[PDB]
């Protein structure tokens, strides 16, 4: 231990463990009051209604990745300048998705609980707080992966590398029997789902210019 | 403990940098989080630059790491 | 916590707001406007009449001023000597460039942590003062030391 | 759940909907705790117990 | 090739690209199933899935 | 001689900073490709067009609104003394739109409405007749 | 002899940062 | 070298301990020296692989890339593949007959 | 290092220089990665020129990459021709205004 | 329970039961 | 092309290959007019028409 010279616990768990809960549902409060007060921007960025497609379709997510190098092992390696990835599938929605499925922290008020306890009751108070910071980051990370791969497939239908969801419709007349009718029975159907071309001849580069003076 | 001493004590932790503020416009040198920037530079434990201790116990006192390399230096003598 | 570090080491804040306050009541200019920041030393403190030689007694001005910037994590200093018109653009442009080049010299001696450090002299180029009439006893021939703190 | 309303439902997403003649709604969904509601221009949440 | 031969002959092809989950790691997004790993000293977070 | 910079606001929280940072970089995406579509296929036409001014669409009004389409047309319509027209069948997913202004014209309010509904719904306005119109598109 | 201020007002220089955020995507939104 | 703090504890106990105590230094004097050997093998070899490939022989390693072009099925793409293999590793010929010498002068005056 | 390094005198580098026409001097903004050919008539379109190709396209495209947020499109037709290689040219004439993208046999 | 400063039945079913009853039957 | 050989094929880069127990090995690339081979230590060129 040291020099030459130099060489010539339940309550412990206890107040971590009471400490915990009290620091994660104290912080989660806080940061659902936060959410609260600013409801209004919140809805302004993150407009799932004005990106929906034609027949009420939610866009595919696509995913983009620069610049790749894999080394497979030794004796081998595999570069590529992009890649792209379809990472969820169009399809049918009757209601936008809303940021507060993804944002919104749960809270339940926990009512189910002296020389050192106090120091080890506030490490684990401090512990809490952190792990809902936490928590809250990576919610963060999920909704803006789902607005970024919407975002990143407007921009490639744009740019003619996706090609759009083609829908069918089927015209009824008035169906039924003398027991049941139903007057105009339509049935919408979509037949080809979104997908990237591989044919690299007809795409499409865009150059954006600025003048001034 | 006394982090904004002659200037008017802690405004707040910015985490986007890591530190706090003092109450004039001045960062503070006291950090506030972990992925601040110190300069660490010296480290504890052992089988570092290996992949660290393999987790098996020993019936001898020889401590192994992830890659094969033994270490004799944290090993216990006889 | 305990193994972590709490600070950047030999740093403190009233230590800074000390030595600023003390420079600028001796007549070192330290000035700061947004996380820039200037210290202007007039010539006459450190060098002889136009010579590149410092005086004995300047040195300890110089270990102050090291002293400060000891203080702050930066990547690059900028050293830039300004003087007054004596005979041609030539021999100032040379006499301020060998300023810079001593000055700077001495603050790598000492331990500025930091990456890069630029030395230029400018000569009598860029006047702060329409007032002209001293030698070396003018203000407008100086060095200036510009920074930006980092993080 | 079957919900009987005359506001509009929107975040949790239903299954089927009918309407009546003066304005009513009637919709099939999913079972949840909570549903978001625009009244009057204005979103606001109602609360479901019992389940 | 009868029942003894010597031996077989040996096959190899082409090297596989980048695993595909650094998209979400790219992205922020944990890999599913994975465990958090704590990282001291600078910007960066790190994740444990299959001892990688 | 006491040392200041400027900016002394109250104090931030984490997950505004968080919220923050994320909003940053959604707006600049945002940004980028708008002036990608921009730049693709150029407009040729304007919604003055389909709705001109008048007397009395120069009244002024400041919004709050996130429900149905129907609704707020009929207020605004109201507001300016017009009468309310709907052509088409409503329908059954409801067209939703959210609009947050501040001291526009009526005329303005209407362009705007007009642009959100997309290709939904149109909004036509006839003042020789006093008259305004929202029709639904023929699409399910 | 009183003039309050806004009540939402955004007094922080995260809800700032925040609020033209939301202000630019907006913009952005119109444009499309 | 790698570093835990041991928290894990009289006549002639002292010059016992004292004897425990330079043994202790002289076992890690040694591990160090055995480190320095090894960090000087590996530099050693690969300045000496320079040396024999300037004086003709040993051969370099030959590399092979193959462009693909952009592959993939609608549901991922790649834009740019390139595959790189080393087909010949480095290895000593003995042919002597090609071997090239160094003769290095020096002239002065 | 000094005895190892390889260079090229200035009078003989291939590298299409800077030809100084003021339709080519405005910025630009792109994003691109892909076939070399209709980036280039992108480009001269922007530009007002009129654009012709000489050569055959083979079977595997030409693949360039540019990612550049504010640039006169002059330097970008000189790091098309630095990227493209030994593949293919891109020659300018500035008094009939025509760019052209020449293959290599 | 709260701030870390803060932190630092049979006759009920029977009341009730007979409760209910009552209510039911008078408001019918 | 698919080519059998027992020379050790270096520079133009091949799609599939195969070697046998006595070490002929057989190749599947793309077109080429050129291959670069090393016998034993030696360097050679082959050229290839049809």
């Amino acid at each position: 231990t040291g020099s030459l010279a130099g060489l010539q616990m339940a309550l412990k768990e206890t107040a971590l463990s009471v400490g915990a809960q009290a620091g994660l549902a104290w912080r989660a409060k806080i940061i659902d009051e936060q959410l609260n007060k600013q409801a209004r921007n919140l809805d302004a960025i993150y407009d799932f209604n004005s990106l929906v497609l034609e027949h009420n379709i939610l866009p595919p997510v696509l995913l983009e990745g620069r610049n790749t190098l894999n080394l497979a092992d030794a004796q081998s390696i595999r570069i590529s300048d992009r890649t792209y990835k379809v990472a969820k599938q169009a399809h049918f929605i009757t209601t936008p998705p809303t940021w507060r499925q993804y944002l919104w922290m749960d809270y339940v008020k926990p009512e189910a609980p002296k020389e050192i306890w106090c120091i080890y009751t506030e490490r684990g108070w401090k512990n809490g707080i952190d792990q809902a910071n936490t928590i809250l980051e990576e919610n963060i990370a999920r909704i803006k992966e789902d607005f970024g791969g919407m975002i990143l497939y407007r921009k490639l239908l744009a740019m003619n590398m996706v090609s759009p969801p083609y829908v069918s419709h089927t015209d009824l007349g008035v169906t039924g029997d003398g027991s049941e009718i139903h007057i105009d029975d339509r049935v919408l159907r979509i037949t080809a789902l979104p997908e990237l071309n591989v044919n690299s001849a007809e795409w499409r580069a865009a150059v954006a210019k600025d003048e001034n003076a | 403990d006394g982090c904004c001493s002659k200037m008017g004590g802690i405004n707040y932790c910015d985490s986007s940098a890591g530190r706090l503020v003092c109450n004039n416009g001045f960062y503070s040198t006291c950090y506030c989080t972990r992925h601040a920037v110190m300069d660490l530079q010296f480290l504890m434990g052992c089988c570092l630059w290996h992949g660290g201790v393999y987790p098996q116990l020993n019936s001898s006192g020889l401590v192994v790491c992830n890659d094969g390399y033994v270490s004799e230096e944290c090993s216990l003598q006889k | 916590v305990p193994k972590l570090p709490c600070r950047v080491d030999g740093a403190c804040d009233a230590t800074i707001i000390k030595m600023m306050t003390d420079l600028n009541k001796k007549g070192i200019k330290v000035a700061s406007v947004g996380q820039n920041y200037l210290i202007s030393i007039p010539a006459s403190a450190l060098f002889a009449d136009q010579s590149p030689r410092l005086n004995w007694a300047s040195y300890s001005l110089l270990n102050e001023i090291a002293a400060f910037l000891k203080q702050f994590r930066k990547i690059a200093i900028t050293v830039t000597s300004y003087s007054s018109k004596y005979v041609s653009v030539k021999r100032e442009r040379a006499l301020t460039l060998a300023r810079s080049r001593v000055v700077s010299e001495y603050l790598w001696s000492q331990g500025v942590d930091s990456r890069i450090i630029f030395t230029q002299g400018l000569g009598s180029d860029k006047p702060i003062t329409s007032y002209t009439l001293g030698g070396d006893r003018s203000p407008n021939a100086r060095v200036e030391i510009t920074f930006r703190r980092a993080v | 759940m079957y919900v009987r309303t005359n506001l509009t439902i929107l975040s949790p997403g239903w299954l089927a909907s009918m309407t009546s003649a003066d304005g009513t709604h009637a919709y099939e969904m999913q079972k949840s705790p909570v549903l978001l509601v625009s009244w009057h221009g204005k979103v606001m949440q109602l609360k479901v117990e019992g389940l | 090739y009868g029942p003894n031969a010597k031996s077989m002959p040996t096959e190899e092809g082409i090297p596989p690209s980048a695993n595909d989950l650094l998209l979400h790691v790219l992205e922020g997004v944990p890999p599913p199933g994975s465990r958090r790993l704590v990282v001291s000293g600078g910007d960066a977070r790190a994740w444990l899935s299959n001892e990688k | 001689m006491k040392f200041k910079k400027p900016p002394i606001n109250n104090p931030s929280d984490d997950a505004t900073i968080k919220l923050a940072e994320a909003a940053v970089s959604v707006s600049d995406s945002m940004l980028e490709m708008a002036k990608v579509e921009k730049v693709i296929t150029p407009p040729s036409k304007d919604n003055t067009l389909t709705i001109p001014n008048a007397y009395n669409l120069q009244a002024r009004a400041s919004v709050d609104w996130s429900g149905p389409i129907e609704e707020l047309t009929a207020r605004i319509a109201k507001a300016a003394h017009f009468r309310f027209r709907v052509l088409g069948k409503s329908p059954s997913v409801p067209v939703l739109i959210s609009i947050s202004t501040k001291d526009e014209s009526l005329a303005e309010i209407l362009r705007d409405i007009d642009y959100q509904a997309g290709k939904k719904a149109s909004i036509h306005v006839y003042p020789n007749s006093q008259v305004v119109e929202l029709r639904y598109a023929k699409i399910y």
